[PDB]
């Protein structure tokens, strides 16, 4: 009967938990969720920009222009480049690329290239230039490399060969060229004439002299011989020069680099999704306003931080009773 | 509860309470009713919120993985390379859960501390002229009616006038 | 300690009290005798077990060094490799000492909260049956044997009766 | 704050008190004062200046720098070496910071818990002998001369003799 | 009449330490740090080390006559070089990639060394070549695994060798290259001036050739031997091809088990013990979660900070 | 009329604020502010020690002897060097320093060479040995680095070289020769007479033998040509060997590593301070008694530990009332 006042503490039908170092599975009556532990499964444009998905090919195979990526000969700008973890299509005719993680890194700072010819095919008046393999087949013909050529003896004559080019553009350009090394030398005679031969270039920086390694080595798609191929950045109005009396695998087209930004390779065996978002990885895309995801380390673009927990989950409310 | 309120002398919460976190229950001959306390709710919403957001925004420099790649003579730099980025990664994911942890703790007993401070506004205020109940609540010696109701929620009650 | 009861108004412990952490020394008429309090003991060894196993259980994916081998020309390298591996061990090695500094700290308080919880869950039942000393302690005013010795402890102290 | 002393039932602090960090005022026949409590301002300036220097002493080994320099065919490493050594400035900025805050808040905790052991430590002397107002003043019934006051401050009050 | 609430105090000094206080004394605490080891190079959960003793990785694997105590190992657990082993290249020269061969080592436990190529084939050239730098019983001798090729009736034709990894492991092959002292040492030795050592796979494309050089004597020898390897794939082949300065393969190891393994950098011998958790300076056998012998672990082992103590707190604050 | 008794706590007119988890901006009466934020903007002496300032040369500049970085032909005892980001005095003849970046990390570690000769132009009877290029002017004509030698054919002859040096002294010794690549085979000839030519170099870890590269290069300070340069550390009681018969730079002088301690190399624009300190940052000195600071990550000496924080600052006091 007598008046009174009490006082007290909100209680709902909360089951939320959360967890404290002295305790575990504490039941609140608010709390917020801070992980984000979903995506979307696809490879998307990343703000507007589609990525380059290399699908079957490699970086190499596409920059060298391997006849089975012809699909990649202009490609447009991009906002990443996607790979698989073993593509298909990479030195059709085998070999190595020299210092190939070191162009690939490049690569995670450039978003488009201008690919220009630099010497044409029709320009080689003494020496055979429509070599090709069985190695790099298409449409069923044997053939070769898009953006290089293979050069070879004409009437039983390789002249000493002498050209340059000046970088007359105001980018940057990618150069690529090669040099064979062929089976025995009854094949060095058949291909070049001569018997000892090298490969000089240079350019302000460059100063390179490769001589052909002769040597019997196991087949890989057909070919025992092999093809070692290189790579240099000419600077606006740096000019490289090129000499050689044999086993030179001449550049045809080069690239212009015309866009510089933030851009990776990701490893990753998806496809296109025909989407868009504003955080990307491997395995999917991601949208949300949590501050932490788990769903992979290696993200592009505005994205929460990734962490390995399974859960992170704050108490806002109090104990709940129950 | 470190300060001994919630789940400890007041032995649960209120779901009629649906007002706020803390506040009051009062009976009297006009009737009865539930009242936040919208100073002591306020305040906890403002530490609770500002927490929230201090948590988010310490981490917001953080490590960020790359992918690198090396050849198959270059297998001691890429182990390097791995175990850093792990590393990394290890080191910002306990960071992570052990503050949430450390803080969740902290959010609890913050709540706790509240109440706690909220019975002895009204205890300090009301002495003699209630009695101390022990369960949160205090019995009247006198009739209080809603304006004297409204006293003690505002911090404004007359003790002397009642005494 | 921040709760003043440990070393506080209480002004030492009791080496008699084997049996538990914290508990009651009650005089009568029939005797007296310390008896431990089992609720409050069993929350203490349970709350700080689980601090001790997580404490463990966060730092068990921390960083493990592994031994690299370099040449005479791959200092840079080889010294790279040195300060990052020294790095984890300094992270984690902070992060270990830094976390059982913080967390003794809390759990000294939190001792002292469980003490000064359980004297209030005492004082709270008696009222103005019993009489607070301030040391710790409270003079019954009507005489107590060792039934209602019990009945305190179990909490189930029927105040009108006494008043 | 936690404790609800400071900026609590004690409303502000004094301008008046030079002398420490905790104390009283007092007022009978003769004057009114402020006095600074000696025991418990060294203490809290014993733990202040410890947990500064604890601070301090902890980060004292932590991750130095150092610049290295690499070719424009060893990009991946010097990227490698970036992303490790703002790795560890960034944890270590992470590790600095968030100390200081969370030690901030236990700071201004452990000087509220001071104040309200300390309020507690002269209410427990008194009990009857005084009135608690619930401003953090004690109104006397009976009068306190300037030896009673300091033997307050002593913590030597002699209750039986008032009563 | 009276009931007193109170806590426990007992006989307990262990102390601890919090942020704004050290050397706490409580009724209670827990020690969480090992600061003890055997002092002993131990089997590692019944498997024992390879402890190279004097010898190095390098005179292990091209068969350093002063190794021949490791011609045929058993399965390890890990191996135990030391810092500066006596028994290296006897030989002088040097090991290309020897780290990166050593990194592959963390991952494997046991080798299998066959022959691959035996010195039987070869007809035109002389195959033992021997040197006062690789003494076996102090006398002139060789690594037990490659092959000093030399000429033969003032001829040494071109060789042309392969070999086909019809094993089903990966295949661990070594060869080298000889550097001679001048242009006379080479026509005595191999009679051809100008040579070469060239070396395929389907990955491996390698055109060696020699380097003739005045030289600071090293074990009496101004002479230098360079050793490469490769890894060789099942059904892949290795094609050599040489006019000279070739110091061929006779043996190569299967790598018949990859599992965790380490190479220790330790002065400690065998202890005739066995354990779950091995340092180099010792092993650990504890309960507690951290320890601080040594970074470097094999095992299952605590985790290592760099601490002199760490100590938790249990009880309550002990009152004098 | 009735007497009180008060608790209360301390107050003042400190505006000093520090942050917490809960709450930014909290006033209160004391506090601690534990981060330097400030420096003196200058290069100072260490401890006593000045540094090596290298002004507008480079280390191989300075170590090869460019003409124009004849101020450092003997520098004494350093506790750091300073070198800008980009220096002009570098390798005027152009070509390259091989391992350079590894050399540079070795320097990080010393304090003080000695130079000595090695090989006094008195031994070149039957060669040329006075080489000089415009690339590398001084007082406004063609000289050379100081401490090495451009050997040239005499009388039509360039005869086969074969030169030691044992090394004598207690100390480590940095020894420094180069090669050249010419740019045609008549310039090979015209300058050393022999066509195919090579460098041998051993010790008792050495084994190196050097050919050189004849390709047409763009003009850098007027020069088509190269030189490229090496290093080895010559210990104590060991020798190194030189022979060659053409495109030889060789040694004349070399250093003893006479002083080891800490060092490094700072990129900094700024002069010498004359001023000394026992905290340096490349972009100036630190004097203080503040644990932490955020001047900048490369440091020096005796100094606060680096954070990126611009602010932290310890509650000492309490919360401070209006
Ligand atoms: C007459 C004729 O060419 N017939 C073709 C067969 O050669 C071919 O069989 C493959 O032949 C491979 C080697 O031949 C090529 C090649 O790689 O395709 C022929 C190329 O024209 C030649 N290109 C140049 C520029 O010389 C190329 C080159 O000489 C070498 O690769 C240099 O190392 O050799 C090889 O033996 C394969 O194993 C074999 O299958 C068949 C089937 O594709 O088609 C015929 O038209
Ligand atoms: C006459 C004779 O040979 N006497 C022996 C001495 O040779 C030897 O003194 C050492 O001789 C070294 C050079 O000799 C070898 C060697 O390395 O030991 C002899 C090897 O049979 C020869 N092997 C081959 C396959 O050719 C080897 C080889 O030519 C070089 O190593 C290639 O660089 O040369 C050298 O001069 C030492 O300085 C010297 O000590 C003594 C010492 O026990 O024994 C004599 O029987
Ligand atoms: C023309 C001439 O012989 N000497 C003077 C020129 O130096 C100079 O014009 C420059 O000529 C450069 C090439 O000539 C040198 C050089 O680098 O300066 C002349 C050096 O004596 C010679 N040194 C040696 C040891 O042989 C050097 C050497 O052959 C090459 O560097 C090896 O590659 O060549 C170059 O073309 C410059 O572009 C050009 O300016 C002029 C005044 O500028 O006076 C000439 O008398
Ligand atoms: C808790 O109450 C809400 C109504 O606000 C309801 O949506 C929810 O399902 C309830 N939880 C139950 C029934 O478990
Ligand atoms: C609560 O924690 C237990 C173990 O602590 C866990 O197994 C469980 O999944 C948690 N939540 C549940 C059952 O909803
Ligand atoms: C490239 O072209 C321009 C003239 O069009 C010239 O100034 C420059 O020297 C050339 N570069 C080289 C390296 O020859
Ligand atoms: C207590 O700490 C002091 C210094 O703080 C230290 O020297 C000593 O080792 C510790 N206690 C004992 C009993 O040694
Ligand atoms: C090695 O032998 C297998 C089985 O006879 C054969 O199929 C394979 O082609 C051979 N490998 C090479 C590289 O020739
Ligand atoms: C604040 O007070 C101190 C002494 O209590 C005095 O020295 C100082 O000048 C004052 N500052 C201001 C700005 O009032
Ligand atoms: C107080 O904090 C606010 C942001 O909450 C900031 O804008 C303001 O400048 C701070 N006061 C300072 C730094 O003096
Ligand atoms: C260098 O000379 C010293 C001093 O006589 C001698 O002992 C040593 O063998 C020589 N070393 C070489 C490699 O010639
Ligand atoms: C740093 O500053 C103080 C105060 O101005 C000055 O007196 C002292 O000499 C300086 N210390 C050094 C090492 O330069």
């Amino acid at each position: 009967d007598p008046d009174q006042i009490c006082i007290g503490y909100h209680a709902n039908n909360s089951t939320e938990q959360v967890d404290t170092i002295m305790e575990k599975n504490v039941t609140v009556t608010h709390a917020q969720d801070i992980l984000e532990k979903t995506h979307n499964g696809k490879l998307c444009d990343l703000d507007g920009v589609k990525p380059l998905i290399l699908r079957d090919c490699s970086v190499a195979g596409w920059l060298l222009g391997n006849p089975m990526c012809d699909e990649f000969l202009n490609v447009p700008e991009w906002s990443y480049i996607v790979e698989k973890i073993n593509p298909a299509n990479d030195l059709c005719y085998p070999g190595n690329f020299n210092d190939y993680e070191e162009l690939k890194h490049l690569l995670s700072r450039i978003n488009h290239f201008e690919k220009i010819q630099i010497i044409p095919k029709s320009s080689w008046s003494d020496h055979e230039a429509s070599g090709v393999s069985s190695a790099c087949p298409y449409q069923g013909r044997s053939s070769f490399f898009r953006n290089v050529v293979w050069l070879t003896k004409k009437d039983n004559a390789y002249p000493t060969i002498k050209r340059s080019y000046n970088n007359t553009n105001q980018e940057d350009l990618l150069v690529l060229w090669g040099i064979h090394h062929p089976n025995d030398a009854a094949e060095q005679t058949r291909l070049y004439q001569n018997p000892t031969t090298y490969i000089s270039v240079g350019t302000s920086t460059l100063n390179q002299r490769l001589v052909p390694k002769i040597a019997t080595r196991s087949k890989v798609n057909g070919q025992s011989g092999r093809m070692e191929f290189f790579w240099t950045i000419l600077k606006p109005n740096d000019a490289i020069n090129f000499e050689s009396n044999g086993n030179f695998i001449a550049p045809e087209n080069a690239y212009k680099i015309v866009k510089k930004g933030d851009s990776t390779i990701m490893k990753s065996e998806l496809e296109y999704g025909n989407c868009n978002t504003k955080c990307q990885t491997p395995i999917g895309a991601i949208n949300s306003s949590m501050p932490f995801h788990n769903i992979h380390p290696l993200t592009i673009g505005e994205c929460p931080k990734y962490v390995k927990s399974s859960r992170l989950v704050l108490a806002t409310g109090l104990r709940n009773s129950p | 509860g470190l300060f001994g309120a919630i789940a400890g002398f007041i032995e649960g919460g209120w779901q009629g309470m649906v007002d706020g976190w803390y506040g009051y229950h009062h009976s009297n001959e006009q009737g009865s009713g539930y009242a936040a306390d919208k100073e002591s709710t306020q305040k906890a919403i403002d530490g609770v919120t500002n927490k929230v957001n201090s948590i988010i925004d310490k981490m917001n420099t953080q490590f960020e993985a790359v992918g690198r790649e090396f050849n198959n003579l270059e297998r001691r730099i890429e182990n390097l390379n791995k175990k850093m980025e792990d590393g990394f990664l290890d080191v910002w994911t306990y960071n992570a859960e052990l503050l949430v942890l450390m803080e969740n703790e902290r959010t609890l007993d913050f709540h706790d501390s509240n109440v706690k401070n909220l019975y002895d506004k009204v205890r300090l205020q009301l002495r003699d002229n209630a009695k101390e109940l022990g369960n949160g609540c205090f019995e009247f010696y006198h009739r209080c009616d809603n304006e004297c109701m409204e006293s003690v929620r505002n911090g404004t009650y007359d003790y002397p006038q009642y005494s």
